[PDB]
């Protein structure tokens, strides 16, 4: 069943910087108009001049504001003429209240439906979702508790354990509590930035795993019942619980073990229908694997999976958000028949300053000079000769990735 | 989908300051031959469509050409000053009422309904003429579509009441194209979209349209069924010489167009002045008459120059309305700082509708205020039909936006009563004063003004509007710069030339005046030049559209709109020149006024919305020196790209 | 050293020197009317030569160069109407 | 004898319905520094009455010839032009005298609040009515000022000053 104005001419990315210059570039290659949107402050942003029209939004609100203005962003599309909304990653693309109103807004919203978004959206569901579907995950509180029933579970299952918020999104609502007096002020705490960040703070415990790998699944299904995974990333690579560097596939891990990951998240999106980009993540630990979230939407990192399987993701998400099939139209092959070539590597290069306990540096740049050559792939954000980086959105300055046939 | 890729990539490329062979690799990749896969060694070679390249486009650098031309070298005609730091204008807080108009009537059921709905009411309705009068009058003319832009909206939905607004024709034709590189078409179509409840109204010279050559009848008809299907609703048309013959083509025209006509009398002198009994109230009811006899919708009576007293504007209307049964629309000047009182005491005598200007716009040469008129009704019998708690807050805006614009302030606003004495119309008392400076008798100007009276006198005193008015001040000029007499003209005048417009006027080529020219001067002006007693446009030499469409193409290089072909008829080179500084400048009507008037400051930034989704933000960042040829180079930061541009200073040149 | 005049950035009404060398022969003079393509000048770079055609139809101005002149790049060479 | 300011564009017809009235003297100003915040012109009062029943009395011809003095020396005083002479007619809801509105102009300007102060305006009013609505010449129209200008930059209702 594929809804009624899947046609497109034209997209908008609700969203900047590097992902979305990479939405115009496939829309570009894929026939599509496009539609930039922009801050005052942001208005020397590189993906204002990618696309083919730009529009302020936002006037008089912070800049971050700006970005999270559903109505305003709703309103450019209709009046640019767009058919499609690409919500990128970060910022609105796991709202439900946003896809919603694109959709009733009678706009296309790249990613998947409405109910996807609400039960992957909240970790507290898809937690749910994965059980339903017999997908091993954390044990955990049952649903959401106050400070009782985290004791409570710390009690059960013994310390130390994870605090986390149920819309929490890069780990800004999360907190470890190796003890009771952690566990009060890690649980008063995770909730102020849960309402702060994201305006709710319901909060669920789990066990906290020692030392584990990071590893997900990257996924694609379509409205003709086809899913259908692209290998794995590991992203165990991070500070402070946000990643750094990321690579694929996870090539300290035994393939049968990696394709039983890959099995797992596959199970789990054909349960519950899933459509669009997504991924699916887990904790990893000895030969065992525990599924602890879906993003439901594109990744940073998809970059690294479009080069060892030769499949364009972002490409791939607006022709499904346009009713095709990923096999009889898209193109890609069974799942047997996906490319496994070599491995890569992403890094985010930003002015984060390591001497300066990571404080990201703003000013003017003098010079930007990118490499390139066999094996190099870079896509940027804000970085050119004379660009003024300023304080108010994330220090990327450019995603590199390299690939390889050997992962040395 | 590596071809694909390849295209991206070569269109996404930014490489400024050497040439490269781009264009080449993109059509090379566009065509079949390669993307088959099947090319061969001698495909390029033989395929010459891989070598015609588009022109691609830069209104970026048009652009700043124009900053840097303006910024260094002033504004023609103006004071080349530094450029004030202005906010926005205020936006209006409305409360809106939603009403049918009669814009709303005249769309659904036709002209003569609108004419009932007139008749009906009772409260006195308002005209704005704000977009075009009350500038033509204060400010040379010179607001700006973009100014107009802003506040247009607010106006549609803030003031339904209003029977129209005037904003068309006049002087706004010509000047906007020759002095605002902007394109009056433009304008009615921008605004006729913002304001889709609001009948637009334009002055319209029954022989000429907009123009100051003699047109034939078919050009004069076609003008109306352009202007009339690009929105033009209310069409007032008037003769500079109360000529009724001048008139009714284009009375007949507005009517099968499906439009509202006003038929105009022009007035002057004083009705109440029994010594001036050439323009007593019998001349003006029998006018009238012959006026609705024409089949138009609407008399108009047009006080130029602001001569009309209150109890003279009783009397003159009172009888009118007693001669005939077409409403009386009524529009004054303020020049004396008698129009609102005059205003009052129309509305006492049964007025139906009168020409006010917001009050930001309003007093001295421009007409009474909207806003006061209302105020002055108030509390009497016949109130004045609109929203003014809604228009007091719009005319913040125009408050705000007429202080854009002092390089073109004619001088202080204030009243001047010896209009009374010389009967100048406004634009004909600030031109005579160019005038007398250029020839460096701007220290006489007092005796100017005295001859001005005297020359209407000798003239058999005549109606003296636009552009009979100019035919008495440029005789005015030149007896006084040649020291004579009307002793003089009648003894020795057979020895000299006269100014042109004064040898077209007694020749008939502006229509026959009311009680003919006087005789003996009329000899003596006139010569041996060929006299005419019939309507000029009957001598017109032939027009034929299809022709002049085929030879405009070639002048200008593309197929020209039917706008564009009574644009070039009406004013041929000035819409040449328009032309030009298109293709020089672009389209400057984009920039805000205190850019389009002086440029841009060190280290300012300003946002040119030159497209619905597409906007130049530039920056100022350096201002060079001038080398010893005037050579300077600015450097401009334009959407995130360093531009070097260079630009002749006028001032080192004329060293 | 009295430095040449140079044609006015984005202003199609002037024609400036694309590259260094010489002007060989001047085909036309101020007033003249011209059209779109005529040849108005032949230059010289690396001995190679070009020639400046009218870039639309128009009076000519005034020329800023004359025979066997040496120029620089920017130099403006000819401003039409 | 009577006094007004031509501020709403209301001043001669307001001097000629006094005229019929009775009125026996009326103030007004030459014609180049009248309307706007001034008096209305005293050449233009002339032709108001000159066909009606009552005249005013004046050398019109010769006031119309002192005039351009008037008009010539008051180009003097660009500078401290308050902006241009045209009516206002929300007079009618602040009441501020001419005088009052501009000094208050500055006033807000000084404190950073010349972007409100339309806010201001509706607050004198307001004030005014608070004050028990009063007679606003100098100086009491400066008391309504400065409390209105108070309220407005401490964020105050009425209500907060009662309270
Ligand atoms: N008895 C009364 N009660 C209350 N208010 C009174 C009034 N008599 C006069 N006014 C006010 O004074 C204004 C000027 O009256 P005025 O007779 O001086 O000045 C008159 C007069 O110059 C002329 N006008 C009006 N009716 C006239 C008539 N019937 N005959 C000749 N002239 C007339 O038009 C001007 C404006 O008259 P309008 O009636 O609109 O405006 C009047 C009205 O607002
Ligand atoms: N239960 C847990 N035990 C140990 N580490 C965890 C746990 N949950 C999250 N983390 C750490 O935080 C990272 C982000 O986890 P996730 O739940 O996806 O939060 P985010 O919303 O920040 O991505 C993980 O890769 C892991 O390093
Ligand atoms: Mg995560
Ligand atoms: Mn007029």
């Amino acid at each position: 069943l594929v809804p009624r104005g899947s046609h497109m001419k034209k997209l908008l990315v609700a969203n900047r910087g590097e992902i979305a210059v990479r939405v115009f570039r496939a829309c570009n290659e894929l026939g599509l108009s496009t539609v930039a949107v922009y801050a005052r402050e942001d208005e020397y942003s590189v993906h204002r001049f990618k696309a083919d029209e730009s529009y302020l939004i936002g006037q008089g609100k912070k800049p971050i504001d700006a970005y999270l203005d559903i109505d305003d962003i709703i309103r450019v599309a209709l009046e640019s003429g767009a058919d499609a909304i690409h919500p990128g990653y970060g910022l609105l693309s796991e709202n439900l209240e946003f896809a919603t109103k694109v959709r009733a807004a009678g706009l296309v919203f790249v990613g998947p439906e409405l109910h996807h978004l609400d039960i992957f959206g909240d970790k507290i569901k898809a937690k749910a979702a994965a059980d339903e579907a017999k997908v091993p995950g954390i044990p955990g509180t049952n649903g959401a508790v106050d400070i009782d029933g985290a004791l409570e579970f710390a009690k059960t299952y013994g310390y130390p354990v994870m605090i986390k918020a149920a819309l929490g999104g890069g780990g800004r609502g999360m907190r470890v509590a190796r003890n009771d007096a952690e566990m009060h002020d890690g649980y008063a705490r995770a909730k102020s930035e849960a309402i702060g960040a994201f305006g709710s703070g319901e909060i669920y415990v789990e066990k906290y795993i020692e030392n584990p790998k990071h590893i997900e699944v990257q996924i694609l299904g379509d409205r003709h019942g086809n899913i259908i995974h692209l290998h794995e990333r590991d992203c165990s690579v991070q500070r402070r619980n946000q990643k750094v560097i990321e690579i694929a596939p996870a090539v300290g891990l035994s393939p049968d073990f990696r394709n039983e990951i890959c099995e797992a998240a596959v199970k789990l999106c054909k349960n519950v229908g899933y459509v669009n980009a997504g991924t699916v993540e887990f904790l990893v630990k000895d030969d065992k694997f525990y599924f602890i979230e879906v993003n439901p939407r594109v990744q940073v990192e998809h970059t690294i999976t479009e080069l060892i399987t030769g499949v364009d993701i972002v490409q791939a998400q607006i022709l499904i958000a346009q009713g095709k099939d990923l096999h009889r139209e898209i193109g890609l092959p069974a799942q047997s028949e996906i490319p496994l070539l070599g491995s890569a590597i992403q890094c985010r290069i930003t002015t984060e300053d390591p001497q300066n306990g990571f404080l990201p540096d703003t000013g003017k740049i003098d010079t930007y000079r990118s490499p390139g050559g066999f094996g190099i792939r870079l896509d940027v954000g804000n970085a050119y000769a004379g660009y003024e980086v300023t304080p108010y959105f994330d220090s990327l300055l450019v995603k590199v990735c390299t690939f390889a046939n050997e992962f040395s | 989908d590596s071809v694909r890729k390849m295209d991206r990539v070569l269109h996404e490329f930014r490489i400024r300051g050497v040439k490269t062979n781009i264009p080449f690799l993109i059509n090379v990749i566009a065509n079949e031959n390669f993307t088959s896969g099947q090319a061969t060694t001698t495909f390029i070679d033989n395929t010459p469509s891989l070598f015609n390249f588009p022109r691609l486009r830069d209104r970026g650098t048009k652009t700043l050409h124009y900053l840097s031309m303006i910024t260094v070298n002033g504004f023609p005609g103006i004071e080349n000053t530094e450029k004030r730091h202005f906010e926005e204008p205020r936006q209006p807080l409305l409360n809106l009422e939603k009403k049918k108009t009669a814009k709303n009537i005249l769309d659904e059921q036709g002209a003569d309904a609108v004419v009932d709905y007139v008749k009906n009411t009772k409260e006195v309705l308002l005209t704005d003429t704000t977009l075009r009068d009350a500038h033509q009058s204060l400010l040379a003319t010179r607001l700006r579509l973009q100014d107009m832009k802003g506040i247009a909206q607010a106006i549609d939905q803030g003031l339904p009441e209003l029977f129209s607004a005037e904003m068309w024709g006049g002087a706004t034709f010509d000047v906007a194209y020759r002095f605002l590189n902007e394109s009056p078409w433009y304008r009615l179509r921008k605004l006729r979209k913002l304001m889709p409840n609001t009948m637009f109204q334009m002055l319209f010279r029954g022989s000429n349209a907009v123009g100051y050559q003699n047109y034939p009848d078919n050009v004069i008809e076609e003008f109306i069924r352009v202007a009339a299907h690009e929105g033009i609703d209310v069409f007032r048309i008037f003769d500079s010489l109360n000529w009724l013959p001048q008139m009714e083509k284009s009375i007949q025209a507005v009517r099968d167009n499906g439009k509202i006509a006003e038929a105009t009398i022009c007035y002057t002198g004083d009705i109440l002045d029994p010594s001036r009994p050439k323009y007593n109230i019998q001349y003006y009811k029998d006018l009238a008459k012959e006026l609705e006899a024409t089949g138009a919708h609407i008399l108009a009576v047009k006080d130029m120059a602001g001569l009309l007293k209150p109890q003279a504007a009783y009397r003159l209307i009172s009888e009118l309305k007693d001669t005939v049964d077409l409403p009386i629309h009524l529009h004054t000047h303020d020049t004396s700082g008698n129009g609102i009182i005059t205003y009052s005491g129309a509305t006492q005598a049964g007025v139906d509708i009168i020409d006010v200007a917001t009050a930001s716009l309003a007093g001295g040469t421009s007409q009474p205020s909207m806003q006061s008129i209302y105020y002055a009704l108030e509390h009497g019998p016949r109130h004045a039909s609109i929203n003014v708690k809604n228009a007091e807050q719009i005319d913040h805006y125009w408050e705000d936006v007429r202080k854009y614009y002092a390089p073109f302030e004619a001088g202080i606003t204030s009243p001047q009563t010896e209009v009374y004495m010389h009967e100048m119309p406004g634009g004909q008392y600030t031109n005579l004063k160019s005038q007398a400076a250029a020839v460096g008798l701007g220290h006489r100007f007092d005796e100017i003004k005295q001859m001005y009276r005297k020359v209407n006198m000798m003239f058999g005193d005549i109606i003296k509007v636009t552009p009979s008015s100019k035919v008495v001040g440029d005789m005015a000029l030149f007896m006084i710069q040649n020291d004579l007499t009307e002793e003089d003209v009648y003894a020795r005048g057979n020895e000299l030339n006269f100014p042109e417009s004064v040898v077209s006027f007694f020749r008939g080529d502006l229509g026959q005046p009311v009680g003919g020219f006087p005789e003996k001067l009329q000899k003596i002006i006139v010569k041996d030049k060929a006299v005419i007693t019939d309507r000029p446009g009957l001598h017109a030499e032939k027009v034929d559209f299809e022709t002049v469409k085929a030879d405009l193409e070639q002048k200008i290089g593309y197929e020209p709109g039917d706008h564009e072909v009574i644009s070039y008829i009406m004013y041929p080179q000035v819409f040449l020149d328009y032309q030009k500084m298109q293709r020089e400048f672009g389209a400057v009507t984009l920039l805000d006024t205190p850019t389009f008037l002086h440029g841009m400051r060190l280290n300012e930034k300003i946002e040119v919305q030159i497209e619905k989704g597409k906007t130049l933000s530039i920056r100022l960042d350096e201002i060079g020196e001038p080398d010893l040829a005037g050579n300077r180079v600015l450097f401009f930061n334009l959407n995130g790209q360093r531009r070097e541009v260079v630009i002749n200073d006028q001032s080192v040149q004329a060293q | 050293v009295v430095a040449k005049r140079k044609a006015e950035t984005g202003n199609p009404n002037q024609i400036g020197a694309t590259m260094p060398g010489s002007v060989l022969e001047i085909l036309v003079k101020a007033g003249d009317k011209v059209q779109k393509g005529q040849a108005l000048m032949v230059t010289e770079a690396m001995k190679m030569e070009t020639t400046i055609e009218a870039p639309f139809d128009g009076e000519i101005v005034d020329l800023h160069v004359v025979k066997g002149e040496a120029i620089q790049t920017q130099d403006l060479l000819i401003e039409i109407n």
